[PDB]
RNA sequence: UCCAAGGAAGGGCAGGCGCUUACCCAAUCCUAAUUCAGGGAGGUAGUGACAAUAAAUAACGAUACAGGGCCCAUUCGGGUCUUGUAAUUGGAAUGAGUACAAUGUAAAUACCUUAACGAGGAACAAUUGGAGUCUGGUCAGCAGCCGCG
């Protein structure tokens, strides 16, 4: 109530940030503006999605729709099933999900109807290969995401079954100091109610670029073809890189539209990919809040995580002043001792049970 | 813990059990 | 056993073992890790219940069942049984003895 | 393993040592702490300012507690802080059914080190035969409480009292012997006070009232997980309430600048370094023609594969500044998330030890939760089954409850303590100890189910043709009910068929045999009662 | 190690944990400025289930009610009837412990003795076990009818 915000800037952060916390917030002023004033559907949708998972929590919503007071309740959840609106993915709403998932006591088995992919929120494969091992690294044991049919612009019709087993009380403490070395590079082509060649040419399109390199590409084709390939037509291409010490990763996604090219696609998403490569010391810009919002609410106790110049953006900076606005917890980059790369760590002191 | 014995102790209870064996003894033989 | 007698070790969780007399009551079984070994071994209270008193994550004394292995009867495999908890021996805080430390 | 490691590493000289002595309070204690005095500083000092800084040289100094055996809440304060115990008895307890429960809250709370001392054992006894008691005594008690605790004999020597070699064994096992980690205290900040200092921006109409509250400074040392880290964090003031802080003082090109300076953009973040919002998750990226031709060659990422404070506050208010004393000691916490909110709370129980009641559920009861001491009513449910059938009236030896209670709530499911009060006045105990269990769950919004009877009793039944001759008066209830399933707490169900317009009890139902002549016919599940919020 | 800054000083020691130590020269002898007194010479108390030692928790009377009482073959059945429930009830006998005195006397502590007390079961408060086809309570899961743990 007291802990004020502005704007639809960060909104499921700061919703799912307030819950984490239980400090009540009140963020005002969204597209006060705009054409059409106050919440959009899929903002009051995700507010009701959060009454569904949580118990004895208030969220009162203006007539105007522009300040919204947010009281957060204990996370008990449970099996439900939610249908998204058209005008966002299931994708943009299995992401803040997943921040929420061990700190329940019990098991998140909502099943989810909506459209399975676009060009600005999260796709299947890129939570699947690209957040979930990468919380198994934070500690959370067992994880799964099932689709059970898939949804293509822009009707949809795509069933996704999220369960999360694993119930930890906090994160374990993570060092991440040194540059990984990665492994192979998989990815994965789908497409529905279209021909079993075009991916095969997003597959082309992957393989004219990637060829050059010394470590093995091995993409699988996807194709759907019946009532699980929806009511849209569509094709999809995902890529990641892999180590498999510890288990890194990095993805990037696109689906290609009507007109579309797919081994431009192709082409534009390996060069994206190895665009993330450079970008990167151990995680991806599409990996780094996951990995800071795991390090800040873990136990108490020092964590570092190896981070590049190129990383730090205006949205990470936002970042960590709203968890300085949340948690009031501060982190602390050290230059480190390679001159070969410019990277530096980050220091985190876990907050445990801190008021 | 129980309040169930009653029960004597040490002496007492070894010549109860004497008469109650002379007792038993006398049918069996007679 | 490695051959000793018994084994300190600590509660992981609480399992479900029932009966069929007096009537379907809840027996029970505790999972406990040893602490000098790592290996992963289950146990049996024997009285009414007492699941009650130990707790999640404490520290429990295991022993044996005393048959050369061989579990007793319809329940399944279960070959060790439970002494002390916290050093204060179970059967002490079944009458009322003692009562039991902070943890 | 690792809340006993966070303790030590900051703790050194200037934190004491806590030791309290604990008694009743006919004997000399304050004689025993001004010879234990005697010892530290030279050889003569016998005033007590209790509680004071005892500055036992720069290896490790400690600080003395004493409290009446009359207050029933420091009795409780000084039982989780404790470090040392040190009872002093008489030769005239030990059956003593009222004077001695405190052992069961330093039973239950966390036990430190604790001592036994003897000393009215020489005014008392004159004979051989005190050995004999003496070891009566070790028989109960410290020996068979803890096996590892030494009971102290000393002389009768009342004031005038010995600084001879006897408080060299006392001191030496003070000097040496030292604490066991309490697992639960570790985890939270906590301090004691020592001097207390009261600011009142002087003297004004807005200084003195009914309701003023002015600004305390008090002052004291660091115990636990570090308390100063940020200004502003909650605390709670035992016997006055949980209250914030209003200012805490202590006393004992660059990016990462940048970022928390809150005055400049982002971009100039950016821009001052070197040379939009998360709704997007797929990063941003330059165009294909840029990404595709800059990323023609890729040979760029070719190595990629193989102490003491000064406490600012704005409270308390001015009815405590007539409750003003010398300093019965008084102990701060501190709460943690998830601990300041409300919440129904499941928690097990069972009945004490040396207790010689019973627990209706409608008598509220003094609960030790932590930091915190609150009257709530005690709400008793039990399962038959793995699931609710019934709850119960008062909490016997036959069966131990499940009880259920709103107040704070306590995520971390501590253990749990149950005092029935009495006043000042009706044992030798503040308290005396109605129950005990561990917090075993949260639960908000759960409902209790009290499953009650309507009657009927059978007289001449058979299996289809069953009538109940005394059951019910009005028909149009059969008339709701005859889709439902009726009993017997035999255990051979019925399903009522038809009210066959007679509201005598006789109308015609169902049963899957015919129901015995010493059976009782009955119908179940009623309504889900409330819980009593206070 | 101390320092007033000139200088002055002790020899790295015992003791304890990890497996709380006091009193007295009354005797023996030694010394004595010695028929005085002294002795870190000497003598006298603290410490107790791995063990282990004796024996207390009751003894003797009396009456009215009453008997399908006990043993062997788990059996089918047979042999032998001397039995207990009631404060019906009464007098005996004692020391665990309470306490002056004296002996002991390193000054002296304990020990060897002792007048004075002191029982009808709440007593003056033994137990760790073991079985038992015994008595009770709202549990898979349900019909054409009767149940099971």
């Amino acid at each position: 109530k007291y802990t004020t915000f502005q704007g639809s800037q960060n909104f499921r952060l700061r919703i799912v940030l307030a819950t984490l916390s239980g400090k009540p917030i009140k963020i005002e002023k969204i597209r006060s503006g705009d054409l059409n004033p106050g919440l959009k559907d899929y903002e009051v949708s995700f507010l009701r999605l959060i009454e569904s998972v949580t118990n004895g929590s208030v969220i009162e919503i203006s007539y105007t729709g522009t300040t919204v007071i947010y009281r957060p309740g204990i996370i008990v959840g449970g099996a439900s099933t939610h249908i998204c609106p058209s005008s966002k993915p299931v994708g943009y709403f299995v992401e803040p999900m997943l921040y929420l998932a061990p700190f329940s006591k019990k098991k998140f088995s909502i099943l989810f109807k909506g459209i399975t992919a676009s060009h600005n929120d999260a796709g299947i494969e890129a939570i699947k290969w690209g957040l979930m091992p990468v919380m198994e690294k934070f500690g959370v044991r067992e994880c799964a995401l099932h689709t059970l049919k898939r949804g293509s612009p822009p009707l949809g019709g795509g069933e996704v079954h999220l369960v999360v087993d694993s119930l930890i009380a906090q994160p374990i403490t993570m060092h991440e100091i040194d540059r990984p070395i990665i492994s192979s590079i998989t990815g994965v082509a789908y497409s529905t109610r279209v021909s079993p060649s075009l991916v095969n040419r997003m597959i082309d399109g992957a393989k004219k670029v990637l060829k050059n390199l010394q470590c093995e590409v091995n993409i699988t084709a996807d194709v759907w073809r019946g009532e699980n390939s929806g009511k849209s037509p569509g094709w999809g291409i995902t890529l990641v890189a892999q180590s498999k010490q510890k288990g890194w990763s990095y993805f990037a996604e696109d689906i290609g539209d009507a007109g579309s090219i797919p081994e431009e696609l192709g082409e534009k998403v390996a060069c994206q990919l190895l665009e993330e490569i450079s970008k990167s010391a151990a995680v991806g810009r599409n990996q780094l809040p996951l990995a800071i919002v795991y390090m800040v609410i873990g136990k108490e106790d020092i964590g570092r995580l190896r981070i590049n110049k190129e990383q730090i953006d205006e949205r990470f900076i936002i970042l960590l002043r709203d968890i300085k606005k949340i948690f009031n917890t501060e982190v602390f980059l050290k230059p480190v001792d390679e001159a070969d790369n410019e990277d530096m760590i980050a220091t985190i002191k876990g907050i445990g049970f801190t008021n | 813990k129980t309040e169930k014995p009653k029960k004597p102790k040490g002496r007492a209870y070894k010549r109860l059990l004497y008469t109650r064996r002379f007792v038993n003894v006398t049918l069996v033989n007679g | 056993f490695g051959g000793s007698s018994h084994a300190k070790g600590i509660v992981l969780e609480k399992l479900g073992i029932e009966s069929k007399q007096p009537n379907s009551a809840i027996r029970k079984c505790v999972r406990v890790q040893l602490i000098k070994n790592g290996k992963k071994v289950t146990a049996f209270v024997p009285n009414d219940g007492c699941l009650n008193f130990v707790d999640e994550n404490d520290e429990v004394l295991l022993a044996g069942f005393g048959r050369k292995g061989k579990a007793k009867g319809d329940i399944p495999g279960v070959r060790f049984k439970v002494v002390k908890v916290s050093g204060v021996s179970l059967l002490a805080l079944w009458k009322e003895k003692k009562e039991k430390p902070r943890s | 393993l690792h809340v006993p490691m966070v303790d030590r590493t900051p703790e050194d000289d200037p934190p004491p040592f806590i030791v309290a002595v604990v008694g009743p309070p006919g004997t000399g204690k304050t004689t025993l702490i001004r010879s234990l005095v005697r010892r530290m500083t030279k050889s003569t000092l016998n005033d007590i300012q209790g509680p004071i800084t005892v500055v036992s040289g720069k290896h490790r100094r400690l600080t003395f507690l004493e409290c009446p055996a009359d207050d029933l809440n420091a009795m409780i304060d000084i039982a989780k802080i404790a470090d040392l115990v040190l009872l002093l008895i008489d030769g005239n307890f030990g059956f003593e059914m009222e004077t001695m429960e405190f052992l069961n809250i330093a039973q239950h709370h966390g036990m430190p080190r604790v001592l036994g001392v003897a000393t009215h054992l020489d005014l008392f006894k004159s004979q051989s035969t005190l050995r004999a008691s003496k070891k009566r005594l070790k028989h109960r008690f410290w020996t068979e409480v803890y096996q590892g605790a030494k009971l102290f004999y000393l002389s009768g020597v009342i004031n005038g009292r010995y600084p001879d070699r006897e408080i060299l064994n006392l001191s030496r096992f003070i000097s040496v012997m030292k604490f066991r980690p309490l697992k639960w205290r570790n985890e939270h900040p906590y301090m004691l006070a020592d001097r207390f200092t009261d600011l009142t921006h002087p003297e004004l109409i807005e200084t003195q009232g009914l309701q003023i509250d002015r600004k305390v400074a008090i002052y004291g040392y660091l115990h636990g997980t570090p308390l100063p880290s940020a200004p502003g964090t909650r605390v709670h003031i035992a016997g006055v309430g949980d209250f914030s802080v209003a200012q805490i003082e202590k006393l004992p090109w660059n990016i990462g600048k940048l970022i928390y300076m809150d005055n400049i953009s982002p971009e100039e973040c950016i821009r001052r370094w070197r040379g939009v919002d998360l709704e997007k998750f797929v990063p941003y990226f330059d165009t294909f023609e840029k990404l595709a031709k800059k990323w023609k060659s890729v040979d760029a990422i070719k190595e990629r594969f193989l102490s003491y404070v000064r406490i600012v506050f704005e409270k308390v208010p001015m009815e405590f500044v007539k409750n003003f004393n010398p300093k019965f000691p008084i102990v701060m916490g501190g709460l943690l998330p998830t601990e300041i909110k409300f919440g129904i709370v499941k928690a097990r129980l069972r009945r004490h030890r040396w207790h010689k009641k019973i627990l209706k559920t409608n008598d509220p009861l003094v609960l030790s939760l932590g930091w915190r001491r609150f009257q709530t009513l005690p709400i008793y449910t039990t399962t038959d089954s793995r699931t609710r059938t019934r709850m119960l009236k008062y909490t016997p030896e036959h069966t131990y409850c499940n009880a259920a209670f709103y107040g704070p709530l306590c995520s971390p499911n501590t253990p749990f303590c149950g005092v029935q009060i009495v006043a000042n006045s009706d044992t030798g105990n503040g308290f005396r100890i109605a129950a005990t269990g561990i917090v075993e769950e949260i639960d908000v919004n759960i409902e209790i189910v009290k499953k009650l009877k309507l009657v009927g009793f059978p007289y001449k039944i058979f299996k289809n043709t069953a009538f109940i001759k005394d059951m019910f008066s009005s028909a149009m209830e059969v008339a709701r009910f005859e889709g439902a399933q009726i009993k017997t707490v035999s255990g051979i169900r019925g399903e009522i068929k038809r009210a066959l317009s007679k509201p005598e009890g006789h109308y015609r139902a169902a049963f899957e045999d015919k129901i015995l002549m010493s059976d009782i016919v009955i119908l179940r599940s009623w309504y889900p009662v409330r819980v009593k919020k206070f």
